[PDB]
């Protein structure tokens, strides 16, 4: 009969709870999820560019210029590298590379390449452009790195000191790339080099390096019992490049002018596909189009992409406790 | 709750109630109403906003896992850049979980307040006019049409005319 | 405190309520009971409960400081390493202090609103047929015998029968 | 004289106290400690099995078998190393291991060894076994290394280019060991290895490593001018290592065949003695047996730990703030 | 606010209140006095400069960044260094702005919370001696000289005198 | 008419505003800053004493003693070091130090040194004291390194195995130097050294070093074709270095004896200038004098200083919410 005012709050059909500290799946009437779990299984491109897919080839068989890797020898640029396990072609002659993983971290970590000549060994006192059955091109015959050049004595038994000098007048500093072959017997070392020790120096304005070969059978790797160790330096823009050898160097022939800055990854992956997209946020995982301040797709990600959580939900309550409905 | 009022003194809520959080029924003469208040809604509109903006702007500062190669000599600073990479995400983990637990706690009870804050200050406005049901509605001890209604729910109800 | 029961309008504890955190005194013309009351104090246990668990979950995730050797060449990789354990150590030693400091502070205040809440509820159920006393006692008005009591601890007192 | 109903809470006897962020020592009804400060004082198993003490030995005195520690040439296994920092014996024989700090990382982080014979040098064409005071037998008597081989030219003055090949057919990777002598003197050099100057090279498919002697005085240590380098590697399952030297070469006898993984740590502690005890947590302390989340003994420690604090007490509040009771 | 006191049912702040947070003003026949309760003003002074402390000392426990410097060919270790200090330099920047926003939030409801039980603490002590005007002000149903007022303030009132 | 009491709380004139996690500006009684914005912006003295301000010479410079820095040879200590980027003088011979990075830790570590002559070269079997255009004194003759010694053959064609002892009996570890000539034609070399190719030693109880030169042509840096590799080492109190050379050793002369410990920082800075002032905190944009808990001056300190924060303002709530002011 009075006349009457009441308070009251909302209830909803909402199926949504959240967790506070002193209670467990709390019902509210609206709410929000933090953690995006939705990507596109593929490596996109970024803001930075395309991709580049080494199917075939690892990184240093690309610098080096392993002759099944021809493909690559073209002038070209990424935003991040997709190193496939899987590819097979790495240093061909058996031996090392010095310091491998600096060489690919400065590599990688720039924006594009372009191959540079720093010498011409047809006009040298060497037979050059040696080639082996353990570097056989994609073609089939036997051939060699593209990058390095195997010198030998000229064919009357001889091999003097010869040298070179290369001035890099190029707009950025340059990876140059040579070796040191050690052959298994002293007889193979004669004749192959002439020299039964021999020296050979690459220098520049801030390296000075020697080199002696250490002649001694390894084990039988790819057919061959003689080894290369693999080296690497850089050359500054206006630096000069100096080489001087009376055998068993693998000289420099092509160099690798970096611009640039990319995303300075190299993701080894085998299953997820590079794609056809574009993308804000590329995790190692896949691309994600979210504004959620959490994901739970990678920790490696590259772009403006939501923090790492490895956590299925956390939804934060907007609204309040949902109640059983009570008539007004 | 911590402030007594949603599924408290206040049993359950109003199914009918779409576009707000908190309002008022209203039963006289002339018939009956059911309204969200708009200015207690709006108020914690813009303060939940203002909170996930805040989450938002402190879980987006920029951050970043270069993932790194190392050789077999190298197992020491290999296990180093793991344990920075693990502990840090971890870190990180912590704050982000304890963040939602924390604010889940804070929001519900926020909004048990403004219920309750909603309900007193009707309470105080009506004064000694109404009796209180116990169950947050006020049985009004004068005639009070639909002009006095507006009046008590818009906050211009003077108690000393009745 | 922040709701004003516990040293507050409540002003001491009682030393018999051994098995609740809250309860009830009544005395009538058939004599006189104290017990905790169960239901207040299992909600409480629950949410403490649910709280520990948070707090031992949140600190337990998987941490580990393998020590490294160095060379006497390797002072700044040393230093490095040194400087991550230090660091992360210290970014934990102030979640942990900060949490304990923090949730003390809430639990202390959780309790007192639980207090105040038990009050309300009973002093909204008498409604007009009980005196405040301002202690945290009800004088009933009329004849409350010891069914009366259990009727208004349990929560199906009907004022409108008195 | 009208009938009452009053609303309390429990107060009791409890000198507990916590501290919250606006208040210091506030009594409380129930509390729970947080940081375990009861330890043991010893080193026990864990569930990867017994820890290793090295009270005579340090780690690589052990992999290359200095004389005075035979106990430990028997396979072994452990779950941890205690390496006390006053065990004597080292490098019997003056000189530096390269890597020694991976060395003794790769080989802690294994669970168990199996020494495996690489080479017999009675077959070779050299007096094979040589001795020094430098390295004492514990029975007393001049010995040497029992992992690494002596090698001096044949009596009749001959030390040709002797070479052997060891194959891993073993089921894991072996670390194999060798050093390199630097006589101080010219006459010395001849009077051992006749050469004056000798090639050694160790090398298998993957590393490829040569070494020449260095003649010259060193400062006296342990009764030696003369100076060994020491040198390590990993032959991987299915490798073959290959050694070639024409003297100076102390060269690779014994081999240790890894196996699993353990908590892969070198305690350096003198005064906590290993124990006969199980735990679930190890600390460099101690071992913890506590279901409370933080511990104040070590930051060091492995199994499933309570997280380290430096801190005696972090109590947490259960129950209401403690007051003096009243009567109801 | 959360409390519903401080731009609440008290509608402003007091201009003459200098000396205090919180206080009393009065009206009786012997004329008017305003004056700080120092009582609950020094309660909440206490409770801030805990806290202010606590802000201080779990921000100044001891730490450094050594700046390192690397060779052309130390870049994968000059990264990790780099990323280290980003990193926990970010972990603090989360710590120091989140502890600011969560306490300042703390505090002025903390404020709000004190004044709601000094003003619940008045209206117990008064009892049904006084009829609250729903403002902070209550209207004493009996003469109350500077004795009487005295007895209020500090906490004496028997309300059964009058 | 009835008699009232009021309860009531502060609002004052204060314009100072805070954030809450929920509110904006939200207008306060009372505030406290918790970031320090104000700094003294120069290099002020600790209570480990002043800083070593190199406006001329890199550290490494100094420890060579390259022949324009001679304002250094004297005795010195710091609390830390203050390199200018622009100071032109470095290693005057063209050629790279070994180590470079942990050679400047290791002596910025250090709170003061001594020089200590460990040879005297006039005693010797050579010419001592060889002079450069490379490497010219600050009055402008030809002059050299002043803590190495360029040894040359003696002039009837004669340089023998020259070798020398220097005991450590110091109190504390000493820093010795050394280089090794590389020069640009086998011409050069026997004019220099006599000797095609040379053995240098440098040994001491714990170290076994020695050095061959690498002859070739390098590129012309500062007027020289030749170069020289930079060695260091740490001689230990008690320890015997020995140095051995028939040619191409820049031989130790002077070494440096290292004592106690500074900040141990290398700030490269140029615009901050060296202060007459003492500081409890000096960060490297400034000295702060400040009780607050956050800066936003540098998160490179030492000494006692508040916590790095990149933020104009954390203003903490003291007082209550402010609200226009109702008359009593
Ligand atoms: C780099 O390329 C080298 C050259 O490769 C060839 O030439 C290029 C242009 C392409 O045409 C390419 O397809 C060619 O293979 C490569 O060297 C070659 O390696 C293969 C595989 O190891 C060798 O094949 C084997 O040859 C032997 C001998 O064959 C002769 O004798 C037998 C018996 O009398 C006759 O039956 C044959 O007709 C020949 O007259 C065979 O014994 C052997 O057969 C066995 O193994 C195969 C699987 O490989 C089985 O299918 C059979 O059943 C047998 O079990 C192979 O056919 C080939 O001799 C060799 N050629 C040369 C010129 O060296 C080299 O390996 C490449 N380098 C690297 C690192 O890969
Ligand atoms: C490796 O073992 C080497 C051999 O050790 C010995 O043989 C084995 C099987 C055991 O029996 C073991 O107990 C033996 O010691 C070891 O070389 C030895 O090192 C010791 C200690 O430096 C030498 O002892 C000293 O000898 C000299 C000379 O002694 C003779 O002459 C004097 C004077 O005419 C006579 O009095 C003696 O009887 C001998 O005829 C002594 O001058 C010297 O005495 C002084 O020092 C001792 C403390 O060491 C004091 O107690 C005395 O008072 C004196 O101040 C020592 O007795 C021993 O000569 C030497 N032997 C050989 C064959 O080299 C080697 O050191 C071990 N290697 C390492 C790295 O440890
Ligand atoms: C280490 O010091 C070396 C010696 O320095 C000199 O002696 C000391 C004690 C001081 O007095 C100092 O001030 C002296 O310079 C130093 O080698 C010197 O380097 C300078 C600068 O490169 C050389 O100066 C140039 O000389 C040539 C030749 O000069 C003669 O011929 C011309 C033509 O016939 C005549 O005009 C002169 O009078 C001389 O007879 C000049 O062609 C050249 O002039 C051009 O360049 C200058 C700027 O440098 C311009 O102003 C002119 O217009 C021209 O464009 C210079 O004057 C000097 O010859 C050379 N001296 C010696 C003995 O080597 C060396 O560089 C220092 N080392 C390092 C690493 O710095
Ligand atoms: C190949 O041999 C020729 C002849 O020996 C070299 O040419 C000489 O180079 C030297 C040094 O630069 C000069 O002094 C001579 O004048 C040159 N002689 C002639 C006839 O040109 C040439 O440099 C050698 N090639 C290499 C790569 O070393
Ligand atoms: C990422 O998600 C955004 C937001 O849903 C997409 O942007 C919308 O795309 C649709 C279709 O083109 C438009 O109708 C909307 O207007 C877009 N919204 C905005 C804010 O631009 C976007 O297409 C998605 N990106 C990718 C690469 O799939
Ligand atoms: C990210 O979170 C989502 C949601 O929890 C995960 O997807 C679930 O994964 C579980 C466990 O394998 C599956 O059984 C469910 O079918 C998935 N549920 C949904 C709703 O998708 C996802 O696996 C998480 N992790 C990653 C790396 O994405
Ligand atoms: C010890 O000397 C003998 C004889 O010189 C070596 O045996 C010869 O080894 C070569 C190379 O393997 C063979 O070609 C000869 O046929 C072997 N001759 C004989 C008579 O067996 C033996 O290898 C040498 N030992 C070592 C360890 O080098
Ligand atoms: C670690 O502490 C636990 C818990 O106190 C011990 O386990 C108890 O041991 C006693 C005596 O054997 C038994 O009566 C209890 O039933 C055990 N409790 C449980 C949960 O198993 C345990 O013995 C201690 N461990 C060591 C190694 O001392
Ligand atoms: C861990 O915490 C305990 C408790 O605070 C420490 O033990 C106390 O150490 C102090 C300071 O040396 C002694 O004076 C007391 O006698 C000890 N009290 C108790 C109750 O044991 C312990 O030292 C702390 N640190 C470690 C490494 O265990
Ligand atoms: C310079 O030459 C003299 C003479 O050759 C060296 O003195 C000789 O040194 C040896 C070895 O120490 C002694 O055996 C001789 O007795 C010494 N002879 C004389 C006459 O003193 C001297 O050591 C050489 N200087 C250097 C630095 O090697
Ligand atoms: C750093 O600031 C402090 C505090 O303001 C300065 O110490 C005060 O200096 C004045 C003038 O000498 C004295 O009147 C005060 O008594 C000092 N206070 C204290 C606590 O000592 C101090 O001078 C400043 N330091 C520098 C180097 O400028
Ligand atoms: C530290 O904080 C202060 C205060 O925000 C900064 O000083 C301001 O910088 C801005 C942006 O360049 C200037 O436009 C203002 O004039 C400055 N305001 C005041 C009040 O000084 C200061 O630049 C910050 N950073 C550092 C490194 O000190
Ligand atoms: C919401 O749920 C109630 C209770 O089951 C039901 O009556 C109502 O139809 C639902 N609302 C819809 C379907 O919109
Ligand atoms: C608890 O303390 C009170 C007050 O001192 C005392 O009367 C009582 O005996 C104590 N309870 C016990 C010992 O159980
Ligand atoms: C504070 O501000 C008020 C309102 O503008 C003003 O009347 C008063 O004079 C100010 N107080 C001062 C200047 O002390």
């Amino acid at each position: 009969d009075p006349d009457r005012i009441c308070i009251g709050y909302q209830s909803n059909n909402s199926t949504d709870t959240v967790n506070t500290l002193i209670e467990q799946n709390v019902p509210v009437t609206q709410t929000m999820e933090l953690v995006e779990t939705e990507k596109h299984p593929a490596y996109c491109n970024t803001d930075l560019g395309t991709p580049l897919e080494l199917r075939d080839c690892k990184i240093e068989a690309v610098i080096y210029g392993n002759p099944k890797c021809d493909i690559h020898l073209k002038d070209q640029g990424w935003s991040y590298i997709v190193e496939r396990p899987s590819a097979p072609e790495g240093m061909c002659y058996p031996g090392s590379v010095e310091n491998l993983e600096e060489l690919r971290f400065v590599f990688s970590n720039a924006a594009s390449y372009k191959r540079i000549r720093l010498f011409d060994y047809s006009r040298w006192n060497v037979t050059s452009s040696g080639t082996s059955k353990a570097c056989n091109a994609s073609t089939g015959g036997q051939a060699f790195y593209r990058s390095i050049n195997w010198l030998t004595k000229k064919k009357p038994d001889t091999y003097d000191f010869n040298e070179g000098s290369y001035v890099n007048n190029e707009d950025g500093d340059i990876i140059f790339l040579w070796g040191i072959h050690h052959p298994p017997n002293t007889k193979e070392q004669t004749t192959l080099y002439k020299n039964a020790n021999t020296l050979s120096s690459v220098t520049t304005n801030t390296i000075n390096r020697s080199f002696q070969p250490n002649i001694g059978p390894r084990p039988l790797v790819r057919g061959q019992q003689g080894r290369m160790d693999y080296y690497w330096g850089i050359l500054k823009r206006g630096e000069t490049l100096k080489i001087r050898t009376n055998g068993n160097l693998i000289a420099p022939e092509f160099g690798y002018l970096l611009k640039g800055e990319s995303h300075g990854r190299i993701i080894q992956n085998e299953d997820i596909p590079i794609g056809n997209c574009h993308t804000k946020c590329q995790t190692y995982a896949g691309a994600i189009n979210s504004s959620k301040p959490f994901q739970n797709a990678s920790r490696h990600y590259m772009g403006e992409c939501p923090k790492y959580v490895k956590k299925a939900s956390l939804r934060l309550a907007v609204g309040l406790r949902n109640t059983p409905s009570i008539e007004p | 709750g911590l402030f007594g009022a949603i599924a408290g003194f206040i049993e359950g809520g109003w199914s009918g109630m779409i576009d707000g959080w908190y309002g008022f029924h209203h039963s006289n003469s002339e018939g009956t109403g059911m309204a969200a208040d708009q200015k207690s809604t709006q108020e914690a509109i813009d303060k939940i906003t203002n909170k996930v903006n805040n989450i938002v702007d402190k879980m987006n500062r920029e951050f970043e896992v270069v993932n790194h190669e190392f050789s077999e000599v190298e197992k020491r600073i290999n296990m180093i850049n793991d344990k920075i990479d693990d502990q840090i995400e971890d870190l990180w983990a912590y704050n982000a979980e304890l963040l939602v637990l924390l604010e889940n706690q804070k929001t519900l009870d926020e909004h048990d307040s403004n219920v309750k804050n909603l309900f007193d200050e009707v309470k105080r406005r009506l004064s000694t006019n109404a009796i209180d049901a116990g169950n947050g509605c006020f049985d009004i001890l004068h005639k009070c049409n639909n002009e006095c209604m507006e009046t008590i729910k818009n906050g211009t109800y003077n108690h000393k005319e009745y």
